[PDB]
RNA sequence: GGCAGCCGCGAAGCUACCAUCCGCUGGAUUAUGGCUGAACCCUCUAAGUCAGAUCCAUGCUAGAAGCGGUGAUGCUCCACACAGAUGGAUACGAAUAAGGCGUCCUUGUGGCGUCGCUGAACCAUAGCAGGCUAGCAACGGUGCACUUGGCGGAAAGGCCUUGGGUGCUUGCUGGCGAAUUGCAAUGCGUGGGGAUAAAUCAUUUGUAUACGACUUAGA
RNA sequence: CGUGGAGGUCAGUGACGAAGCCUAGACCGUAAGGUCGGGUCGAACGGCCUCUAGUGCAGAUCUUGGUGGUAGUAGCAGCGAAACCACACCAAGGGGCUUGGCUACCGAAGCAGAAGUA
RNA sequence: AGAACUGGCGAUGCGGGAUGAACCGAACGUAGAGUUAAGGUGCCGGAAUACACGCUCAAGAACAAAAUAG
RNA sequence: AACCAUCUAGUACUGGUUCCUGCCGAAGUUUCCCUCAGGAUAGCAG
C-alpha cells in the first residue's frame, strides 16, 4: 500500500522484526529500518552476549547493530538466489534516523513489539549495548546525534500542534452550520 | 610493502581544550647517525653522573609551511572530510607533487581556484564559517620545503597535521591567519620532549614510541653540533659531508636511537600520543660532546682546523 | 714487480644479543570482598548496587581487485540514432503497573474535563486521459516561472517563506460536444576529424629490484 | 521400426536434378522412424506382398583411421614431446545429497613474622 | 557364540522425515477438477505470529538417574 | 639358451553381447539321487 515503509526498530524483537520484514519484502514491498541500535532481544545481558561468540569462533563478522539485524534477516531469506538477492536489495538499515528518513513518518509492527510480546518482569537485552560490548565504537556518536534529532523536532511538533489548534478552531466556528449538520448526518 | 615513500599517521594525541592551537607532528629526512656522550643523571642508577655513550640518529627537518586546512564531521560511519580549502598559492614543488610528467605536462596547476581566491573572499569566508559551526575536528595541510634540503628528490611530500587546541573557532581563525606561512621546527618540538618515530624500513612501515629528542637543531646559527661543554665552532655535519647524503643547512632534529629507514628517507615525528609519566621522559638530556669525525672511512680528526695538528703541515 | 701469484694495512658493504634505540592505558565482567533489602528475624540476591582478571576498547601493521574532499579541459564540425510510480512513504519525544489534548494557578512529579479499546483515521478526490464558454460569491485555495530571509552536515541537497506575475478554481448559477472504437480485449548517444587538461612508454633515476611493480628529472 | 540382396507390382521417381550430407524449419507416430520447406552435391533410387542375412552399438584395459587438453610445457631468438585425461578450497551431517563459508587474584589453614577463577 | 518362527526388501517408484536400506503413508498408463495420509502452518516453505488451560529462565524443541498441585 | 611356419580359431573363468512398444512374470526353496560335481524329482510362472 505504501511505496516505501519506514520501520522504527526501537522496542521490537530482533527475530520477529526480521521475520516480518523478510516476509513483507519477499513480496516486493520496500522496507527501511531505522534506530536499529535501539532494537531489543529477549533475555538479560548474559545468554545474549553468549550465542554470539559461539558462532563467532568459527569468515567475516560485523559488529554494527544494523549488520547484526541484516545477518538475522539474511538467514531468513533464500540468499544465493536471484529472488533472494533481489529481495535483499529492497532493504535498508541505519543507526538512528539519518535523513531524508527523519522528515517522513515511521511505522511500527504491533506483532513484534517487546511490550506486547514479552511478559512483564523479564529481563531483555538491547542491540546497542551488545554491539558496544562486542567492539562497536559508534554508540556514543549515534546517541549524541540522535538526541540532536529530537532537538528542534520537538519544536517542529509544537509548531504543528499550534497550527492544528487554529485548524480545529476554524472547524469549530464553522461547525454546527447547515452544511456541517448535513455532513455529520452522513457520517462525515 | 609500504603504500608509498612516505608513511601515514594512523592516530593523533587527545585534544586539549585549554591549550592554544598548535601542531602535533613534524616530518623530516633521515640524515644518518652520530655518536654522542652525556652525563647519566638518572637517579638510583649505579652509573649516576657517568659519561654514558650511545648513538643518536640525525634527521633533516626543513621548514614546513601550511597550505590548507581540513575539517571532518563525526559521522556514524567514521570521520568524513567535510571540505578542503587551500590558501591562495601552491609552491612549484607543491604543484610538482600533483604531476607524474611535470616536465611534459602544461603545468596547469591551480588556476581558477587561485583566481577564485582573488575574489572578495566571501566563498572562503563562507567555508570558514561553515567549519566554525560544523565539524569541530580540524587537520592542517602542509608540505616539506624540499627546495632547501640538498636532495635529488626535488618533490615535496604532502602531509596532514592535526591541531590539538580547543575552541575550533580559534583553530579556523589561526588557519585563516597562518595560511601560506612557514612553521619552524622548534615551534613543534623542544629538547627533552619525548616523541615517537614512524617511517619505512630499507620496505615495511613500523612505529616506535618513547624516543627522546636529544637536541633540537637550529640550523641558522653556527656550532649547532657543539654542546655546552664542547662548544666548538662545529656543525653536526662531519668533514666531507654525509654518507649518501648531501649536507645539512637547515633545521634538524636529533633523536635517541635509530629511526627506521635508510638515509634520505622521509620520516615523521609525534608527541608519544600520551603524557608519559616515566622519569626518563621528565629528565633533561644534558649534552657533553657530539662526534663530528668523518663517517666516510675512518676519520682520525674532527674538523679540518685540528686535522693538520696530527700532521703538523702538508704539501 | 706486470698477471693467471703471496703478504702488512684496508674503506664500502651483508651482518650480530657477535653491538646499539624502543617495545601500551581506559572500561564490563567469573570467583571473591560489601551495602540496601523479601520469600522466612537474618542474609551480597529475589528486585537494585560499589570494588574486582576473561572480554572490549587505545596504540600498532594492511586496507574492501567500501567511502569523503580537492586541482586540471571534457570544447567544436561532419555522419548516424534511441523485481514493476500512475492518488499522498501524512515526520515530536518517552513509558507500557501510564500516556497525550484544552483550561487555570497551587508553575508543580499541580486540579479538572476530555481521547484511545487501532490507520475503519486526515488531504484531496465532479470537468474529453478531464475541453470550449456566459454569469454569480470572495480578495480565499492552488499549478508554473520569478524574487526576499532563514533553515537542513547523519547519507545536509530538503524545508518553508516576504513580495509581486500569469492560469485553474467543482464555492455557487447555466449553455456548448461527446455517439460509429458499434457489448470487454491494460488502453536516448555514438564513430571519424579541429584545438587540449591529464596518464603510460622512450631517456634517466635507485631511497626499489628474480620478471611485473615501485622512486626521481630534463620543452 | 530400419538396412544389404532377390521374386512380383507401381506402362513409379529422376539432368526442368536420384542418392548422400547440412539445416536456432515444419508435419506425423508412445517410439524404433517416415515425410516435407531451404543450401552443396551429382545419376541412380524408391511406394507395397513375400523370400533371404556377413541386418541395427555406448563401452569389451576392442581393431583401423582421424583430432584435442597436457603444451608452445619437459626438453634440445628458433625446434619440440611423452605419461595421463568420466568430471573439478574448505566446516558439520552424510564414498567427492542437506546446510554454509575463503606464574596473577581470592578463601581456608597457631599463617606471629620470615616466607577456588585464570 | 550358536541358532531360529513368522515377517519388511531382494527387482520399488512417489509424499514427509535436514540426508539414509530397515521409519510413516502409499505402491505407478497420459492430463484436468475436487478430497486426503503421514508431515506441517514466524521466514527459507503452502498454509492460523489460531483459540483455551498451566508449566520452564536454562536450555527446550539412552547413557554419566541415586537424591507447582496433592 | 633362443628364434621362425603349421597342428592351434586347443586346454574356461575376467570383459562385452547392438532397434522400439505392449502383456504376463517368480525364486533364492522342498529333498530324492547322501554329500564338493551335478543330474532327476518338488514349488512358483506358461
Amino acid at each position: 500500500v505504501e511505496p516505501v515503509v519506514v520501520i522504527d526498530g526501537k522496542g521490537h524483537l530482533v527475530g520477529r522484526l526480521a521475520s516480518v520484514v523478510a516476509k513483507q519484502l519477499l513480496n516486493g514491498q520496500k522496507i527501511v529500518v531505522v534506530r536499529a541500535e535501539e532494537l531489543n532481544i529477549s533475555g538479560e545481558f548474559f545468554r545474549n552476549k553468549l550465542k554470539y561468540h559461539d558462532f563467532l569462533r568459527k569468515p567475516f563478522h560485523f559488529r554494527a547493530p544494523s549488520r547484526i539485524f541484516y545477518k538475522a534477516l539474511r538467514g531468513m531469506v533464500s540468499h544465493k538466489t536471484a529472488r533472494g538477492k533481489a529481495a535483499l536489495e529492497r532493504l535498508k538499515v541505519f543507526e538512528g534516523i539519518p535523513p531524508p528518513y527523519d522528515k517522513k513518518k515511521r511505522v511500527v509492527v504491533p506483532q513484534a513489539l517487546r511490550v506486547l510480546r514479552l511478559k512483564p518482569g523479564r529481563k531483555y537485552t538491547t542491540l546497542g549495548k551488545l554491539s558496544t560490548s562486542v567492539g562497536w565504537k559508534y554508540e556514543d556518536v549515534v546517541a549524541k546525534l540522535e538526541a540532536k534529532r529530537k532537538v528542534s523536532s520537538a519544536e517542529y511538533y509544537a509548531k504543528k500542534r499550534a497550527f492544528t489548534k487554529k485548524v480545529a478552531s476554524a472547524n469549530a466556528t464553522a461547525a454546527e452550520s447547515d452544511v456541517a449538520k448535513q455532513l455529520a448526518a452522513l457520517g462525515y | 610493502r609500504a603504500a608509498s615513500i612516505r608513511a601515514r599517521v594512523k592516530a593523533f594525541p587527545k585534544d586539549d581544550r585549554s591549550k592554544p592551537v598548535a601542531l602535533t607532528s613534524f616530518l623530516g629526512y633521515k640524515a644518518g647517525m652520530t655518536t654522542i656522550v652525556r652525563d647519566l643523571d638518572r637517579p638510583g642508577s649505579k652509573f649516576h653522573k657517568r659519561e654514558v655513550v650511545e648513538a643518536v640518529t640525525v634527521v633533516d627537518t626543513p621548514p614546513v609551511v601550511v597550505v590548507g586546512v581540513v575539517g571532518y564531521v563525526e559521522t556514524p560511519r567514521g570521520l568524513r572530510s567535510l571540505t578542503t580549502v587551500w590558501a591562495e598559492h601552491l609552491s612549484d614543488e607543491v604543484k610538482r607533487r600533483f604531476y607524474k610528467n611535470w616536465y611534459k605536462s602544461k603545468k596547469k596547476a591551480f588556476t581558477k581556484y587561485s583566481a577564485k581566491y582573488a575574489q572578495d573572499g566571501a566563498g572562503i569566508e563562507r567555508e570558514l564559517a561553515r567549519i566554525k559551526k560544523y565539524a569541530s575536528v580540524v587537520r592542517v595541510l602542509v608540505h616539506t620545503q624540499i627546495r632547501k634540503t640538498p636532495l635529488a628528490q626535488k618533490k615535496a611530500h604532502l602531509a596532514e597535521i592535526q591541531l590539538n587546541g580547543g575552541s575550533i573557532s580559534e583553530k579556523v581563525d589561526w588557519a585563516r591567519e597562518h595560511f601560506e606561512k612557514t612553521v619552524a621546527v622548534d615551534s613543534v618540538f623542544e629538547q627533552n620532549e619525548m616523541i615517537d618515530a614512524i617511517a619505512v624500513t630499507k620496505y615495511h612501515s613500523r612505529t616506535s614510541i618513547n624516543h627522546k629528542i636529544y637536541r633540537v637543531g637550529k640550523g641558522d646559527d653556527e656550532a649547532n653540533g657543539a654542546t655546552s661543554f664542547d662548544r666548538t665552532k662545529k656543525t653536526i655535519t662531519p668533514m666531507g659531508g654525509f654518507v649518501h647524503y648531501g649536507e645539512i643547512k637547515n633545521d634538524f632534529i636529533m633523536v635517541k636511537g635509530c629511526i627506521p629507514g635508510n638515509r634520505k628517507r622521509i620520516v615523521t615525528l609525534r608527541k608519544s600520543l600520551y603524557t608519559n609519566t616515566s622519569r626518563k621522559a621528565l629528565e633533561e638530556v644534558s649534552l657533553k660532546w657530539i662526534d663530528t669525525a668523518s663517517k666516510f672511512g675512518k676519520g682520525r680528526f674532527q674538523t679540518p682546523a685540528e686535522k693538520h695538528a696530527f700532521m703538523g703541515t702538508l704539501k
